[PDB]
């Protein structure tokens, strides 16, 4: 394993620049990809080691609602640690709830979200160990061509990158604003996560969009602030959103519990 | 250039200072947490690493600092990763020791609080 060279890559035009690095629009062998090329201070030997044994895991090609990471270019020889993946036309979940200019997705296409979601979480749970550093939220779910959501393996976090710093606590459950991951259980970490994009889902809002991330953090942590659970929707929809962001992880159903819910939930 | 500002400038200096007041509370109020005095409140390490979060706009999960420090050691930490996360914002590694901080020094903290001032005016 290689990796992915470098100098095969077609960088068509730049889509992002953030604390993170770079996002392009690019070609690879024939594919439509994103290139991620991370920036990140004091690269080192052994965080460059850290890169090339976290990426292959992210390779998953067995899951239609898993977008897995296509590969990823070591560095050295490349100028940067750089990943890359298929371009997904309608951008993420994110893009298409609440920057979605042209259409506004109907009820059912967002209970056929929440089902994609759920399906690609129960299958990456599935994975021993899990894959670490991964949350969901609505920025690190893609949309397909043909509506399908995908979770993103292009955004796990590598242990190397911006550790310490959280830039969607909105989805993260309160244990796990607090607590470091070993000493929590993650997958019912991961439900409250999934709880919240229901949420979103139901008002087509950005969760405590008033608020800056380290309010959201500090308040939801420390001071018990919620999602207020929308008004008038079905009891349904609300004793599932309820159940899934239960103060007890414990009590939080399994995503493999929850698909046939959202099954009934298409067509009963 | 800040030198001269601290040791000769005192009428100047109160100017710096009453805003440097108005910057960290226009940030930390919205975390319910008022500075009222700038030679002490920021020597334990948790205000700086709260603000650059303020400032830089993420949440810093409680278990990656000393939220409530319980020695000096703890306090050098605290510091130590809010120059870290300085330095992440592109800031180049400050000149205090973090030592200096934790010991009040009033020079080492104004300075970084200035030049965080200086890089993040518009920030609201
Ligand atoms: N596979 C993809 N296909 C199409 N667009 C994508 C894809 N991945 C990301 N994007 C788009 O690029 C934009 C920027 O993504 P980028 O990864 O730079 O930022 P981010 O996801 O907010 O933060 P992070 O650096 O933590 O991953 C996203 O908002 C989305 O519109
Ligand atoms: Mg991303």
């Amino acid at each position: 394993h290689s990796g992915i060279d470098f100098k095969q890559l077609n960088f068509l035009t730049k889509l992002n620049e953030n604390h993170s690095g770079e996002l392009w629009k690019g070609r690879w062998q024939g594919n439509d990809i994103v290139v991620k090329v991370l920036k990140v201070r004091d690269w080192s030997t052994r965080k460059s080691r850290d890169f090339n044994e976290e990426c292959p895991r992210l390779r998953i090609f067995s899951h239609p609602n898993v977008l897995p990471v296509l590969g990823a270019c070591q560095s050295p020889p490349a100028p940067h640690p750089t990943l890359i993946t298929h371009w997904m036309p309608y951008g993420s979940l994110y893009n298409v709830l609440h920057e979605g200019t042209n259409f506004v997705v109907d009820q059912s296409q967002a209970v056929k979200f929440a089902l994609d979601m759920a399906r690609g979480m129960a299958f990456l749970h599935t994975l021993e160990p899990l894959i670490p550093r991964h949350a969901l939220n609505s920025r690190s779910v893609m949309i397909d061509e043909d509506m399908t959501a995908r979770i993103s393996m292009a955004d796990v976090k590598f242990s190397f990158q911006s550790p310490g710093r959280m830039y969607a606590p909105a989805w993260v459950a309160p244990e796990a604003l607090q607590k470091k991951p070993e000493d929590t259980n993650r997958r019912s970490a991961d439900m409250w996560s999934f709880a919240v994009l229901l949420w979103e889902l139901v008002t087509r809002e950005v969760p405590f969009a008033d608020l800056s991330n380290m309010e959201i953090g500090m308040k939801v942590a420390l001071e018990g602030l919620r999602p207020t659970i929308p008004p008038g929707i079905s009891p349904h929809v609300s004793k599932l959103m309820k159940i899934c962001m239960n103060e007890d992880p414990a009590k939080r159903p399994k995503f493999d519990m929850i698909v046939p819910i959202l099954e009934k939930m298409q067509d009963k | 250039a800040f030198d001269t500002l601290f040791d000769h400038a005192p009428d100047k200096l109160n100017v710096v200072k009453k805003t440097l007041i108005t910057f960290v509370n226009k940030h930390l109020n919205k975390l319910n947490l008022e500075v009222t005095e700038l030679e002490t409140q920021f020597a334990d390490g948790v205000y700086l690493v709260l603000l650059m979060g303020l400032l830089e706009g993420y949440f810093v999960p409680l278990h990656s600092f000393f939220l409530t420090p319980d020695s000096f050691e703890q306090k050098v930490l605290n510091v130590s990763f809010a120059f870290e996360l300085m330095q992440d914002g592109g800031l180049e590694k400050p000149k205090p020791r973090p030592e200096d901080i934790v010991n009040c020094d009033l020079k080492s903290t104004l300075r970084v609080l200035y030049n965080l001032f200086t890089k993040y005016r518009n920030v609201e």
